[PDB]
C-alpha cells in the first residue's frame, strides 16, 4: 500500500513515509544520462523493468503527467472466438508446461471438459519441480473450476436438460464421474493459498483473490458506489464527462478481462463473472441515454468538456454478445437507445459475426455439435446475431450470417417467429439486396416441403409465421415471383390439404398464371381464411357473404358464452378476432345491423360497437399501444370517443414511464 | 371486500408426446418465482392498407423448486432439427370461498439455458422458464371456480 | 452450510449428507408427546434452543411452509431515541462487563466519545477473566470505530464549516488526540479475527465480517437484487409472486438493523451503513409507486384482483428519519408520491416526534450542548420533522412539535425560509387547529421585536420571509386578528426603518385601528413607490388617481420612446413594469380605454391588452415560467390565445427538457 496505481497508470502515494522509490523510478526512464549512472549489471534489470511496466500500461508516470490514450488489446484466441485456430493448437506436439497450461484452457472453451481435467491433473503432477509455483497454483484453481462445471452439468443434464432436449445427454462416463468425485473430495478451495509455501505467499499475494469464490466484490461495490452517483444526478448532476467515472468503470473491466483471458483462468466462464460484465456495461449505457437528454445549455459546457456520445468498438460488442442473455439486451432496448450509440470498427465485428456463422454452419451442417460446447456457445451466438441490428455488414458477410440464421440454427433455440425477428432486425441498416432475397426464398421452399406431411404445424412463440418472410421480401421488391414456389403451386392436387393452406398464405409471391391454379382450389370458408385473405391483398371490400361469416361466427361465440359462465370457464382469445370486428364496424367497413346484438361479451368490442353506452371504466389504456396512424385519427374524430380517452391518456402520462403515450397525446389528440 | 389473499400457487407441467398429446405422466413444479410476463402487442389487421410493424403477443413464465423430474415416474451430439413435445400447464390457486381460477396454458415450450456458478450447485433453487406457443388456436384459459 | 437458512424463517436442506438434524428438531417442536421422551438434562437444553429460535425467528422447515407474516421488533433504547433513559443508565453504576459494554455504546450515541474510548478501554483490560471472549472482540472493534469517528471530527471542527458556529474549535484536547493515536498505530483491523483463538474462530465465526474495513460489501453486492426489480418494472408486465425480491430486500434490511443495534455495534453510525438503508428503502418506495400505477392487465386478473401494497409503519419511519438527508427525501418526493402510501402506527410515530422535540428543547433552551452530539442528532431531527407531512397528529403533540420548531430550533442550519416549508408541510394531514395559531402568533410578536435594530434583516436561503407565515394564519383562520401585533402597532415612531415595512409585510393581520394608523405612515411617492405596494403594501385598491399615474408613466415612457426610435435601438427600460401592466388590465383591475393605445412597449404588454392582434411569431416561449396560477387559469378563457400557447408548449415539450411546460399544459391547457 505504498503507492496507489490506478487504471490509467497514474501514481499517487499513500503510507510511503520514506524514500520515494517509485516516485523517483521514472526519472531513470526519462533521462538516458541518469540511468547511465547504473552499473553494467543492474542495467540489465532496468532492461527488464522497463518492459514490464510498458506492456502492463504503468508507463504513465505519476500525478505529474498529462492525458493518456489508454488503449486495450487482448491477445487471446479464446476471447476472439478463434475456434479453428484453437483446435490446431491442441493437436500440436507439446513443448512447454506453459503450453500445456494454455492447451488446458482451450480444451475447456472448446467443450472437452474431460480432456481438460486430465491435462490440468498432469501439469499439477509434474509442475511442482519448477522454482515458481504459479502454474501449480493456477492449475489447482482451474481444476476445481473444471470440476464444478462437470459436476453441475450432470445435475442439469439429469434434470432440466431432460425436458428441453428430448434425449438424456450424459457426456461423462460413470467411471469418469466417480473418479473426479473421489479425487476432489476434501479439497478446500479457500485453504489452498495457505497450503502454499512461504516464499510463494510473499511473492504472490495478488493471486490470493482467485481462491475465495467472491472475487469481484471489490469491483462490484465500486460499480454500485458509482451507480448511485448517477441516481443522485437528477438535479443537473455533474461528472458526466467520465474521465473520473466512465473510463474508471470501463478500464476496470478491460483489466479484469485481460487478466482472466491472458492468464487462461477458467473462472471467466461462470455466472459471477458474467454478471459483472452485465452490470458494468448496462451502467455505461444507462449513463448514455439518461445523461444524454439533459438540460443542454452554455453553463454546462463551461463546467466540463467531453459531452459527446458514447462509442462502442470491437471489444464492447464481444462483451455484450457473450455475457448477456437475450432478455438482458431486451431490457436495454426498451430502457436506453442503442440507435443513439454509434458503433465503431464495423469491419472487425463482421469477422466475429461471420466466425459465429461458420461455427454454426460448419458444425450443424455436419452430423452435429458437441453438447457441452453447445451449452456454452449458443447463448453467445444468439445474442451476437440479435445485437447485429446495429452494425453494417457486407453483402458477402450478410449472406453467410443469414444462411446460418435461417437454415442451421437449431429449432429448439430459435422457432419460426424468432428467426423472423432476427431477420427483420438485420435489415434496419442493411436493406436486403437481391442476393439475400434468394435465401429467404430458399427457406420458404423448405417450409413448403415440410407440409407434405398432413400432421405438421409451424409452432411459433410470438405468432409470427412463415407469412412474414413473404411480406418481408415484397416490402423490398414489390414485383417478385418465386419461380420455384410457382412450380410446386402448378403441381397441386386436392389430396394435399396442408399444402394448399400454406401456399395460400404466401400468395403474392406466386406468379399470375400460378395463382389461379390455387385460386381455383381454395374457397373462403372460415374466419381464419377470411382474415388470411385480407393480409395478402385478396379482399378489398366485403362481398356480403363475407359479412355473413362474421355473423355466423359470433352466433357460435354467443351461445357458448352462457354455457361457459355457468361453468365459469372464462375464455381468452389467441388473437385479435373480436376486436378487429369493431374496427370494421367503427370504420364502417361492415354495415350489418345484427352486429349490435353481440354487444356485451368483450370490452374492446363494446368500445367500438356501442361507443356511448360503455361507461369507460373498462378501458385498458394499453389498447392504444397497437393502433395505427389511421385508427387514432378517427378516434379523435368520433364525437364521443374524443374526450374520455383524453382524461385516460393524461393520467397515463402523469404516472407512467413510457414515451409512446406522450406521442399519442400530442400527435393525434393534441 | 372478499378475502383475496392469494399470492402463491402450485403449477402442473403436464405431458405430451412427440406427435401426440398423452397427458399420462406429469412433471409438476412447486412455487413459481413466476415472472409471468405478458408483453402483448398483438395487432388489428386493416382492410385497405398493410403494415409490417411490430405487432404480436407473447407470454413468458418461470418457476422455482422443480420436482418429479426423473424418468417421468449415449450419442452426445446435438442436431438442428427437433421434434420435442410441449407440456401443457395447469396452475392451481386457493384462498377463497370460490375454487381456483385454474389458469391453463395450452401449448408450452421450454426455454431455459444452463449456467455455471462459482459457489456450488448453480442455485439454491433452480428455475425453468417456459414460453407459450400457438399455431392456429387458443393460448390460455381461466377456469374460474364458482362454487366450492 | 449444511442447511440453507432463508430470511422468511424457513430452512432448506443444503449440504446435509447424513441424518437431518434440523428435521427432527422442528418435529420436537410440533409434537409435544415426542418432546416428552428425552432425558432430564437434554430437556433443559431444549428450552434453551426453543427460546433461541423463537427470538431469532427461525420458525420451521420449508417442506410444510406455514403461512408467515412476521414483523420486526428492535429491543434497543438507542434505536428508538430514548435519550433520557440512556442517561439514567449511564449514571447507574454497573455490575457487569456486559453492561459496561452497553454504556460505551450509549455514550457513543450521546456524543461522549472520550468517555466511550476510555470505558471501552477498561473493558479490554477487564475481560481477561472471561471464558467466551466475545466482549473482547466486540470491544476492539468498537474502540477502533470510535477512534475512526474522532479522527474524522478533527477534520470538520477545524475544516470546512469551522468558522463561527459556536464551540468553533475542537472538543477533543491535544493530550487526548495524541494519546489515542499512539495507541492506535499498527492496530491492524484485519489481524483481529486471526489473533483470537481457534475456539473463537469456530464457536463465533459469524463475527468475522465485522473485523473488515470493507464490511457490508457482502450486503451491498446482494442489494444488486435491485437490478432484479428494475428488471421486473422495465419488463413492465412482470408479476412476481410469493416472497418476491421486494420482501427479500425488506426482510434483509430488518435483519441487519436488529443485529447491529441489539449487539451494540458502533458501525451503525457510519456512512456505509446509512447508504445501505437509503438504497434499500428508496427501492421499496419505488416499487410501491410502480405498483399503485401499473397498467391494470388484460389477462393477469386470474391472479391480479388486487394487491395490499407497501405501506409504512413506525420502523420504516425512523429509518427514513435517521438515515436520509433532506436532499435524499426530495429525490423520492420527485419520483414517487408518498401521499398515497398509507402510514400506519401513528401513535408510536407521534411519540418518536415528541421525543425529538423534547431533545431539541432540552438542548437549545439550556446552554449545555454537546458539539459532537449536535453534529449527528441534527440530521435526524430535521429529517423527522420533514417527513411528518404524512402522519396525523394530536393537537397536544402537534403543539410540542411546532413550538420546538419555531422558537427552539438552532438558527445556524434551519433558517426562516426553511422553517416556513416545514410548518407548511405539517398542515397537509392536519388542518391547522386553534392552538397552532397561538404558537405562530407568539412568534410573529418575537419576530417583530428583533426588527427594532436597524442593522438586522431576515436572511432567507429560499427567499421566503415572515410575510408568508402570516398568510398561513389567514389561510386557515379567515377571521383572526393578532391582538398583540395590534398592540405593537399603536406604539410606533415614524423614525423607524426596519419596523415600519415589516408590519407592512404583515398588514393584512392587523385591526382596523392598527391598519389605519399604519396606513397613516403609508404614503406613496411615485411609480417606484407603487409597484412594490403589491409586493409589500397590498392596498388591494386601484383608484383612478393611481390609474392616472399609470397613464402618465407610459406617456413619459412614450416621450423617451421617441428618442429610442430615432436612435435606431428601441430597447426596453431597466424598470420594465410595462410588462406587468398588461396583466392587471387582463385581470380587469384597470378598465381604461387608453391601455390599448399604448403600443410600442414590451410585447407582454401588447399580449394581454390585445390578445387577438399579437404577433405570436414574436412570442417568447420563456414567459410562461413566470406566470401564476390565476393567469394560467385565466388564459384558458382567452380562446384567441388558447390555440397558440398550445402551439408553443408543443414546440417545446418534445423539444426542451423543462418539465414545467408539460405541467402547464397537462394541468391546465388540455
Amino acid at each position: 500500500y505504498d503507492y496507489h496505481f490506478e487504471v490509467n497508470g497514474t501514481v499517487v502515494r499513500h503510507k510511503n513515509k520514506g524514500f520515494g522509490y517509485m516516485e523517483r523510478f521514472f526519472e531513470l526512464k526519462e533521462s538516458c544520462d541518469e540511468r547511465s549512472k547504473l552499473s553494467k549489471k543492474q542495467y540489465e534489470r532496468f532492461n527488464a523493468l522497463f518492459n514490464f511496466f510498458e506492456k502492463n500500461g504503468v508507463i504513465c508516470m505519476a500525478k505529474d503527467a498529462g492525458t493518456l490514450n489508454t488503449s486495450i488489446e487482448i491477445n487471446s484466441l479464446a476471447y476472439h472466438g478463434k475456434y479453428d485456430v484453437m483446435k490446431k493448437f491442441i493437436e500440436e506436439q507439446s513443448v512447454s508446461i506453459e503450453d500445456d497450461y494454455k492447451k488446458a484452457f482451450f480444451l475447456a472453451c472448446l467443450g472437452r471438459w474431460e480432456e481438460s481435467y486430465d491435462l490440468y491433473s498432469n501439469i499439477i503432477l509434474n509442475s511442482i519441480d519448477e522454482s515458481n509455483g504459479c502454474v501449480y497454483y493456477l492449475s489447482q484453481i482451474n481444476r476445481y473450476r473444471i470440476y464444478q462445471s462437470i459436476t453441475q452439468a450432470v445435475t442439469q443434464f439429469n434434470g432440466l436438460g431432460l425436458l428441453t432436449f428430448g434425449r438424456h445427454y450424459k457426456p461423462f462416463t460413470d467411471e469418469f464421474l466417480a473418479r473426479i468425485e473421489r479425487e476432489m473430495t476434501n479439497f478446500n478451495i479457500d485453504d489452498l493459498f495457505n497450503g502454499m509455501p512461504f516464499e510463494f505467499q510473499k511473492k504472490y499475494k495478488i493471486l490470493e483473490f482467485l481462491s475465495d469464490n467472491q472475487f469481484l466484490y471489490d469491483d462490484t461495490v465500486k460499480l454500485f458506489e458509482l451507480t448511485n452517483k448517477v441516481r443522485s444526478e437528477m438535479s443537473e448532476g455533474s461528472y458526466s464527462f467520465g474521465m473520473s467515472s466512465d473510463i474508471v468503470v470501463l478500464l476496470r473491466l478491460y483489466d479484469n478481462l485481460r487478466f482472466l483471458y491472458e492468464n487462461c483462468l477458467w473462472s471467466v466462464s461462470f455466472h459471477e463473472f458474467h454478471q459483472y460484465i452485465r452490470n458494468s456495461m448496462s451502467l455505461l449505457i444507462e449513463k448514455a441515454e439518461y445523461e444524454r437528454t439533459r438540460d443542454i445549455d452554455e453553463l454546462g459546457f463551461s463546467f466540463f468538456g467531453k459531452k459527446s456520445g458514447f462509442f462502442m468498438e470491437y471489444y464492447d460488442f464481444v462483451n455484450i454478445s457473450r455475457h448477456f442473455k437475450i432478455d438482458d439486451i431486451k431490457n436495454l432496448e426498451r430502457s436506453c437507445s442503442i440507435d443513439k450509440i454509434r458503433f465503431g470498427e464495423q469491419e472487425k465485428i463482421e469477422e466475429y459475426l461471420v466466425g459465429i456463422a461458420e461455427e454454426i454452419t460448419k458444425q450443424f451442417s455436419a452430423n452435429g455439435m458437441n453438447v457441452v460446447f453447445y451449452t456454452q456457445f449458443i447463448s453467445e451466438a444468439k445474442a451476437a446475431l440479435y445485437f447485429a441490428k446495429y452494425v453494417k455488414l457486407s453483402e458477402e458477410g450478410l449472406g453467410k450470417i443469414v444462411k446460418a440464421l435461417l437454415f442451421y440454427f437449431p429449432e429448439r433455440d430459435l422457432d419460426i417467429g424468432k428467426r423472423y425477428v432476427w431477420l427483420e432486425r438485420l435489415t434496419k441498416c442493411n436493406e436486403l439486396p437481391k442476393s439475400i432475397i434468394s435465401i429467404i426464398d430458399d427457406f420458404l421452399v423448405l417450409q413448403a416441403e415440410k407440409h407434405i406431411d398432413q400432421n405438421y404445424s409451424e409452432v411459433s412463440s410470438n405468432g409470427l409465421y412463415s407469412r412474414d418472410y413473404g411480406a418481408l421480401i415484397k416490402h423490398f421488391e414489390k414485383n417478385f415471383i418465386s419461380k420455384r414456389l410457382s412450380e410446386i403451386t402448378l403441381c397441386l392436387t386436392q389430396d394435399k390439404q396442408k399444402q394448399i393452406d400454406f401456399l395460400f398464405k404466401l400468395l403474392p409471391l406466386l406468379s399470375t398464371n400460378a395463382k389461379s391454379h390455387l385460386l381455383s382450389f381454395k374457397s373462403v370458408e372460415n374466419i381464419n381464411d377470411l382474415m388470411n385473405g385480407i393480409r395478402i391483398g385478396l379482399i378489398d371490400e366485403f362481398t356480403p357473404e363475407h359479412e355473413e361469416l362474421i355473423i355466423e361466427y359470433l352466433e357460435t361465440r354467443k351461445v357458448n358464452y352462457i354455457v361457459e359462465k355457468e361453468k365459469g370457464i372464462q375464455t381468452f382469445s389467441s388473437n385479435d378476432y373480436m376486436s378487429t370486428f369493431g374496427i370494421w364496424y367503427f370504420l364502417e367497413e361492415i354495415n350489418n345491423s345484427k352486429m349490435e346484438e353481440f354487444i356485451g361479451m368483450d370490452d374492446q368490442y363494446d368500445f367500438f360497437v356501442d361507443p356511448e353506452n360503455f361507461d369507460y371504466k373498462k378501458f385498458i389504456p394499453s389498447w392504444l399501444k397497437n393502433y395505427n396512424d389511421k385508427l387514432l385519427g378517427k378516434i379523435a374524430g368520433n364525437k364521443h370517443m374524443k374526450h374520455h380517452v383524453i382524461e385516460v391518456l393524461k393520467e397515463r402520462v402523469k404516472n407512467s414511464n413510457d414515451k409512446r403515450y406522450l406521442e399519442i397525446l400530442m400527435n393525434y389528440f393534441i | 371486500m372478499k378475502t383475496v389473499i392469494q399470492d402463491t400457487a402450485d403449477v402442473y407441467f403436464k405431458r405430451k408426446s412427440d406427435g401426440k398429446l398423452v397427458f399420462t405422466a406429469e412433471a409438476q413444479t412447486a412455487s413459481f418465482s413466476q415472472a409471468i410476463s405478458e408483453e402483448k402487442l398483438r395487432g388489428g389487421i386493416g382492410n385497405k392498407p398493410l403494415y409490417i410493424l411490430k405487432s404480436e403477443k407473447e407470454i413468458n413464465l418461470t418457476v422455482k423448486n422443480a420436482f418429479f423430474d426423473l424418468e417421468w415416474l449415449s450419442d452426445i451430439y446435438i442436431q438442428f432439427p427437433n421434434v420435442s413435445p410441449s407440456g401443457e400447464f395447469e396452475m392451481s390457486l386457493e384462498n377463497g370461498n370460490a375454487l381456483a381460477p385454474e389458469i391453463k396454458f395450452e401449448a408450452l415450450a421450454d426455454t431455459d439455458t444452463d449456467e455455471m456458478a462459482v459457489v456450488i450447485e448453480a442455485s439454491r433453487d433452480e428455475n425453468t422458464a417456459a414460453p407459450v406457443e400457438d399455431t392456429t388456436g387458443s393460448t390460455q384459459s381461466s377456469d374460474l371456480g364458482g362454487t366450492t
